[PDB]
RNA sequence: GGUAAUACCGGCGGCCCGAGUGGUGGCCACUAUUAUUGGGCCUAAAGCGGCCGUAGCCGGGCCCGUAAGUCCCUGGCGAAAUCCCACGGCUCAACCGUGGGGCUCGCUGGGGAUACUGCGGGCCUUGGGACCGGGAGAGGCCGGGGGUACCCCCGGGGUAGGGGUGAAAUCCUAUAAUCCCGGGGGGACCGCCAGUGGCGAAGGCGCCCGGCUGGAACGGGUCCGACGGUGAGGGCCGAAGGCCAGGGGAGCGAACCGGAUUAGAUACCCGGGUAGUCCUGGCUGUAAAGGAUGCGGGCUAGGUGUCGGGCGAGCUUCGAGCUCGCCCGGUGCCGUAGGGAAGCCGUUAAGCCCGCCGCCUGGGGAGUACGGCCGCAAGGCUGAAACUUAAAGGAAUUGGCG
RNA sequence: UAGGUAGUUGGUGGGGUAACGGCCCACCAAGCCGAAGAUCGGUACGGGCCGUGAGAGCGGGAGCCCGGAGAUGGACACUGA
């Protein structure tokens, strides 16, 4: 997914393993719900 | 370093600087040409002719005498063989490499999951092509020749 | 890393190409060659412009501050856009009335953007009814058209 | 692999003399290497040198005097006109005659100070000071 | 003086061994790669082992 | 700036330029923030997960030719204005005239010289490759023989609990469990020895015996004769998990079903459990795939362990044994010069040099939207801008605290 | 934005022009550009020169001179050197 290790640093954010999983769900909804 | 691995390694042969043959030799040039030709007809590789001359007959390398028919060159085993017509029909570097990649190619036909041996095959073929490019360029090999594995 | 890539004598083409390739990772150059400021700019490469005011508003200042800055909504003439402009001076807003023509300059901030604690505003008023505002604020001149 | 037997020599010399050594061995020995040693000698930077043959291209023994600050190779080997020397002397050397700049002119190898007396040019190969 | 790193020199010699059951005199190598047998009778003279051979006759010189 | 304002608004003093002096927009310098001169990539932005190779750039020593690159001399050209100098005319000057030079840095006709590059012949052996000898190793693929442990079943003995927890409960048990003994079957994994030890390009590889196979180190007056380095675009290899078909299923166990803890407890803890984990045939191509350190060559104090080969001495219960010293190649530590913002690196560099390729340019938006190519899907690869913000990051100090 | 071209590339014989030429025509072939960027999109009158910098360089080419092109947009002829 071409990610950058600056974001696994957790200081003022949430975890990135869990932002990935949430971007993937939207990239799905834009695909099925008439992504054609 | 080595070509494919990268280990250094330094083992080899370290020769003394010298122009003329040594004083305790007694084999004259023709007595050595006959020795060189006698052994090839026992089926000896041009690398393993020199080993025997040095070990048993006591002749340090034959590149100490000049060419009898030419003052420019110096004597080398391959230049004696081509004097009598016994020299190989293909550079034996290439032949050893090609022959070593033909019974590995029939081992790889009964063990097709031996994936670590079939990388050595790719590396051997890389070497064969590296040598064919050079030989074709120097005119030692006719231009209508290609390494086709399905033969031999 | 090694020495530096094309330091040969007959390697001019590759050296020029590497430079032209990495010059695009810039932002002042890409933005000047593709002309991205125009095509998105309400004033269109002008130093000033003119509009007609629609309503008068008040904005809240930044966090380590307190107070309300007075401003207006201008409706440009060459475009038809609607921008938000700031009226500088002590008591200036009492000289701006709706259905007035005003002249507009930038506000002079970093990179051309905004300045200080008024964060979203990027223009300021200089002239009202063809009469400078600086004068009106400090007496010294009277406002035409009522 | 090996690409420049002259650069190796000059870096070896400036690395050795910086720690205090008094002798070096320049292993692969061209005759360009010997020709540049000849002009590093006449200006008083090295002592005396000899060519030893070893059956394979020969070696060079050179004794140092601790009289040089820096030596190196001008690699891309730019050409120079006979009236454009100062532009390069202001780039490599530290004052208006400090040291020599070695030039591969069409009449041999020489320092730029003797090229300007005949008025010729050539390729720059190295510099010593 | 004159380090080994410049002008390298070997460590192996040519001998002038002398046979036992043949009386013949020969020259051989000290670190052979084959099995040096006599040139008339056939009995071995040296043997190949790793580094240096282990000769099996009488030495007359080191040449 | 909060009722004691040198920072806002007035008075009076003072400062900078001055016929001008301020405001908004654009380009250059500032900026070594575009780097040929002349930057970065261990921890701050940034080395492709690894390796093979086509074009292109870079290429070992000597001898003889040629004169394309290159250098010097000389003919024909590159309009005037504009640019620099000295003199002369308007009062000096701006402006204008007479002379010298530069600029359009690029063309072309000839003569001269061969150091280096290019091009054509000849001759080498150090780099790289081939070969022979005695050894080391969990490198890889097939065949065959075992080792204890765990679960289930059948017989014999015994009789009321077992199990699990911070404490309990769900569960198993009278159709005789847990526990002990005699037997029958069934899948997965190979303990101690075991070692900053070994082998491999990386992912990775550990019971024993037999067969085929790949690579590296050492010893070498053996053979070939520059056959080399790097490598855009292309190609093969790649833990775990997931997918499509057939088999198998003991232990463990995403989803799921119940017992507890709790203000809730969709979790940690307890009793069960489906897919998976295993085998044969394929696809996917991802990791903190990490030494967060791309690959070849030369050089720049020492000391000290340890694995493989060789050499020289001394012992020896003559063993493929033990101890000491030296040379070559791997693997660790303390450390000079030097480098670095420090932590720290230091001949296995993050030092001084010669090469080639890949990537970086304030933080977010964003690895997103739109387009293309691959995949059966899950997904991989390529990849912006409107806008928004003054810091975000790194290595170390004094305290306060757990 | 990866393939583009079919009078398109060439030959033989001709017409037309002040003049050479696929510039047009009748026959015979299958050539021609291209990852060292063809084709297609974008922006733009070209140069002598001008702004800025210690220089290497980066930015602009309205006004003066020299070339090119146009006369509301698109087609076409008469007179004449
Ligand atoms: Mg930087
Ligand atoms: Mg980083
Ligand atoms: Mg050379
Ligand atoms: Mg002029
Ligand atoms: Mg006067
Ligand atoms: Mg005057
Ligand atoms: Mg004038
Ligand atoms: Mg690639
Ligand atoms: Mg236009
Ligand atoms: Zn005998």
């Amino acid at each position: 997914m071409k990610r950058r290790p600056r974001k696994w640093k957790k200081k003022g954010r949430m975890r990135w393993k869990w932002i990935k999983k949430r971007i993937r769900r939207l990239k799905r909804q834009r695909k099925k719900e008439r992504g054609l | 370093a080595r070509m494919h691995a990268r280990k250094r390694g330094k083992s080899g042969s370290k020769r003394p600087p010298r122009t003329a043959p040594p004083i305790w030799l007694e084999y004259t040039v023709e007595d050595i040409e006959n020795l060189v030709v006698k052994l090839r007809k026992e089926g000896y590789s041009t690398a393993m002719i020199g080993t025997i001359l040095r070990d048993q007959y006591g002749i340090p390398t034959v590149k100490l005498f000049r060419d009898p028919d030419n003052p420019n060159r110096k004597l080398t085993i391959t230049r004696i063989l081509e004097k009598h017509g016994l020299a190989p029909e293909i550079p034996e570097d290439l032949m050893f490499l090609i022959k070593r990649a033909v019974n590995l190619r029939k081992h790889l036909e009964q063990h097709p999951k031996d994936l670590h041996s079939m990388r050595g095959l790719q590396l051997i073929e890389s070497k064969i092509r590296r040598l064919v490019k050079y030989y074709k360029r120097k005119g030692k090999l006719p231009k209508d020749w290609r390494y086709d594995p399905e033969q031999a | 890393p090694g020495k530096k890539a094309p330091n040969g004598e007959f390697a001019g083409r590759k050296l020029k190409l590497k430079r032209k390739k990495f010059r695009w990772s810039d932002i002042r150059y890409k933005r000047r060659v593709l002309r991205l400021k125009e095509k998105s700019d309400p004033l269109e490469g002008a130093p000033q412009a003119r509009g007609i005011v629609l309503e008068k508003i008040a904005v809240e200042a930044k966090q380590p501050n307190s107070g309300m800055r007075k401003a207006v909504r201008v409706q440009l003439i060459k475009n038809g856009k609607v921008v938000t402009a700031f009226c500088p001076g002590d008591g200036a807003i009492k000289f701006i009335d709706e259905h007035d023509e005003v002249i507009i300059e930038g506000i002079g901030g970093p990179k051309g953007g905004s300045m200080g604690d008024i964060p979203g505003i990027r223009y300021k008023v200089v002239k009202v009814n063809r009469v400078s505002l600086k004068e009106l604020v400090k007496g010294r001149k009277e406002k035409p058209r009522r | 692999t090996l690409l420049d037997p002259l650069a190796n020599a000059l870096s070896h010399i400036t690395n050795s003399e910086r720690v205090g050594k008094r002798e070096v061995y320049i292993k692969p020995a061209s005759k360009l290497i010997g020709e540049v040693l000849r002009v590093m000698q006449k200006y008083g930077y090295i002592g005396e040198f000899e060519f030893i043959d070893d059956g394979r291209a020969g070696v060079y023994r050179v004794q140092l005097l601790g009289k040089i600050n820096k030596a190196g190779a001008i690699k891309p080997r730019f050409p120079v006109k006979a009236r454009d020397y100062e532009r390069w002397e202001k780039r490599f050397l530290p004052a208006f005659e400090f040291g020599i700049l070695i030039v591969s002119t069409s009449q041999g190898v020489m320092s730029h100070k003797e090229a300007r007396e005949k008025g010729i040019g050539g390729r720059l190969i190295a510099y010593v000071y | 003086a004159l380090p080994r790193n410049v002008i390298p020199m070997p460590r192996s010699r040519f001998l002038r061994v002398k046979c036992i059951d043949c009386g013949n005199e020969q020259i051989v190598f000290s670190h052979p790669a084959t099995r040096v047998r006599c040139n008339v009778c056939g009995a071995t003279l040296v043997e190949p082992t790793g580094g240096k051979g282990i000769i099996r006759a009488k030495i007359l010189e080191v040449l």
